[PDB]
């Protein structure tokens, strides 16, 4: 709706990731995904 | 999230976002795949 | 809209020369190429068989691209194109003869005689089935037909086994989305 | 070794508040200051233009040099709630932590210090305000290696509280988005010594 | 934006002739223009004084224009302009002299031989102090500088008692709000 | 420099014409030939292999030119050329199949469908690997690879045995020194 | 933020030599080596182009970037005795820890040693030599954040031993000053990920 409301980082990292494993698949990290590790401030982003 | 979203009561307390996908100047170099086991398709069978 | 962009036409092309000369763009020229459809099929003696038994099985398995692909439209037009490479071990005497059929009609209901093609293992069968059809075109999979289109019926001499493969001669397909595709078997 | 270097936009900081918030984010710009022990309560200060290359993350490859001049761009982004009622304003005091206190731009009325420079914010209306501080520095260039004259201070404050309806909800809140970067920049110098 | 108006640049020029010929607009003049500091300071004999001692007190004050509008604005530059009035009663003889000494440096701390002037009560010493320092201006007041700029050292013969002016010579100040002012002293 | 000659560029093609018509100058051509990898190579039956099994192996003799001077370079591009001779004595039928495969890649963790060709003792198989790689260009022994470029794998039907041959189409080679080599076993 | 960047020349060794120096900067390129035991016992070895980014302090500066091409430029300078004798060669090998042992740059002859690339060194008369490996990689552009392709390795080798007097004196010795830069780099990439 309208009244929902907020901001949002969008940004591009190349290369690896921060990865969970499993014997039948894969996931993402969270963690290494915090602000502090990756502030996302210079890499290529959009803000909506 | 950059910025917590705000949203009273008077509407749902969550949104949600929806991800497009398709490509440009796209380009396939070799017409056999990567895996070990040929391409086939998941056929639903009647039940579990 | 709104469209953004962080910053080709031709280094795709580029990096093409240097790696690859291929520039594949169309994919109907990948449709008159051919693609392995069976290891091996086998195949009653002195007698014939109508090749859905074997097609309409190789088609939900989505091995090749006249398949796959069919799993991602809906309509097409043109004329098949199948080969038949010989690897039974025993024969005394080898004749290979190929007939035409409408495409779901059994072996039963149909003559035999008529345009046919005939070889001896020369160990192979390199045949062109062209488009005859009733309608404009064929539904890719309608489980409804009395044999709109044409097909392919095979006679062998002999208990028989052969590989397979298929392609398009102006063969070609309406769009769709694509279904959910199966990956490994990891039973335990 | 290179040709040219970052300009690129970075965040600080991002506030929240909510009707009956008293706080120092609140008590919006009492009218006078009698007492050094009653200054105006302010709600946000940024030591200038230090902070910004130390959490910036422009120091790496911006160190190594020590002399600068520059004018220093900033901007502010709000997504909050229409139920919020109210304003506030922005200013910068050059030297303020050091001069005679009577001068600072805390120890006066809000008269005096909208007087100083800037623009206002409307918690509603003004959705992107931007600010450009120009290089106030009595100094003719700013030291790196040392970075501890900040050569102004910046200070956000309040015009009206946060005014809403009677008891808030949760959404029922303001939020705040900083981004402070620089034009007019010229580097020279190289050196050894390091800011640490 | 939104203005309106219930109904000038001229009226106010003439009703300014007719009864002031001073149509004052800029207040650098202001500021090349005089205005007491002091009723009768005091001074120690024979001796000399940094005249910070006495400055920043009325600095602090804003009793004259070149404090109370400092209390208005940050940066400034140019060089002030000093003047003595002799009151003391009684004397044999009176030199009266002056030297230069950065801004906040000590009497101690200082030479004090270099450009001076000297007079004799004729009672008056009417000093320009020049614009010499360091950065590029000055800020109004920066409790924190080693004598960045010039200022004035003052020496008497005789324990002595001055009246004190002060204004700029180019003398000129950043714009900045106003503080809080005091009125009367109506103790009970 | 200092350069002194006792005392050509004709007698050279000269010479070569009474005695040579070859006049070879560039080795690209002698890349583009092939030349004997392996005397009666063995190979399991009705099963597949990674060429590379054997490859590897032969490269580091040095047996053939696309070895020998591989010892002489780092890098290079281009597609290969096989060549596969059948000698096996006995078979009742004899298909010989080569389909594609990342060059060092198993046989197990890679697909048996895609671009393939087939042949019966036709006694031969001639194929061209193509050059299909990901970073501009390949070491030519570097140890470290997920199958950057393409190569070839390879089935028949029966206990084979094969002569076998290698070249480059375009084909091409960085420069280096050269190795120590060894020549007799005259061991006692 | 910039226009332009480093290309500041910079130091990476100096090494020392004298007459009867029996060590692996002695015993000067085996003519044979059949045992990969007694390999050609070298002198010094730089891994590029990591040891260069890493050392060189043109990290910081230089950091925050992931995809890189370059080619390296290199110069030797001494300023030695005279009365010693010999001489010096110096190459680069791509990827010679990688590949098989057979095709690398030890593991050779002397003679195909010198048939790799590169340019000689007279202690005595070659005082500043200069040095240009392009960009060896096979790879499109180095990466930073890992900075683990070092696409090539650099080896200093001897030729003759260090030849001067029966038995020397202290300054009877030698000495040299290495300096590596770049030239032809172009840089692109943001990354917030980082060499640690």
């Amino acid at each position: 709706t309208a009244f929902h409301t907020g901001r949002l980082e969008i940004f591009f990292e190349p290369g690896s990731i921060p990865t969970v494993r499993t014997a039948d698949n894969l996931g993402p990290d969270q963690t290494q995904l915090n602000g502090t590790i990756a502030p996302s401030d210079n890499n290529y982003k959009y803000i909506l | 999230p950059i910025t917590k979203l705000m949203a009273p009561d008077t509407v749902s307390q969550k949104v949600s976002i929806v991800v497009w996908k398709w490509a440009e100047d796209v380009v396939v170099v070799e017409p056999k795949p990567l895996t070990s086991g040929p391409t086939q398709v998941y056929n639903p069978p009647a039940v579990a | 809209e709104n469209t953004i962009s962080f910053f080709p036409e031709r280094m795709n092309n580029e990096a093409l020369m240097r790696g690859c000369g291929e520039q594949i763009v169309n994919l109907r020229p990948l449709l008159r190429t051919f693609r392995t459809i069976n290891d091996n099929w086998s195949l009653a003696a002195n007698t014939k068989t109508p090749i859905t038994d074997l097609t309409n099985t190789a088609d939900a398995e989505g091995r090749d691209y006249m398949s796959y692909l069919s799993f991602l439209y809906r309509f097409y037009r043109g004329g098949r194109r199948y080969k038949f490479f010989n690897t039974t071990p025993l024969k005394q005497t080898c004749y290979v003869r190929s007939f035409l059929i409408p495409r779901n009609y059994t072996a039963d209901e149909i003559n035999t005689d008529g345009p046919s093609h005939i070889t001896y293992p020369n160990p192979v069968h390199e045949v062109e089935v062209p488009f005859y059809s009733q309608y404009r075109k064929i539904p890719i999979a309608s489980t409804s037909d009395k044999g709109y289109d044409s097909s392919l019926m095979y006679y062998t001499n002999v208990g028989t086994q052969q590989i397979v493969a298929r392609a398009g001669n102006d063969f070609t397909f309406w769009m769709i989305g694509t279904p959910q595709l199966q990956g490994i078997t990891k039973e335990v | 070794s290179i040709i040219q270097f970052l300009q690129r936009p970075v965040l600080i900081d991002n506030i929240e508040i909510v009707a009956g918030t008293t706080a120092d984010n609140n008590t919006a710009l009492s009218r006078y200051v009698l007492d050094r022990t009653n200054p105006q309560k302010y709600i946000k200060q940024w030591t200038l233009p230090s902070t910004v290359l130390k959490a910036g993350g422009k120091a790496q490859k911006l160190a190594n040099f020590k002399y600068l001049r520059c004018d220093v761009q900033v901007k502010i982004v709000l997504n909050a709630n229409p139920f919020i009622a109210g304003r506030l304003y922005l200013a910068y005091s050059p030297y303020d932590d050091k001069v005679a206190p009577e001068r600072r731009i805390i120890y006066t009325s809000r008269a005096g210090v909208t007087g100083y420079p800037g623009v206002e914010l409307d918690f509603q209306l003004d959705n992107s305000v931007e600010m450009t501080i120009p290089y106030a520095s009595f100094q003719e260039a700013y030291d790196l290696v040392s970075g501890n004259e900040d050569f102004v201070q910046l200070y956000l404050f309040t015009i009206a509280p946060v005014l809403g309806p009677s008891a808030e909800s949760a959404n029922s809140k303001v939020d705040l988005s900083v981004y402070m970067w620089l034009d007019n920049i010229s580097l020279v110098i190289p050196t050894y010594r390091l800011n640490p």
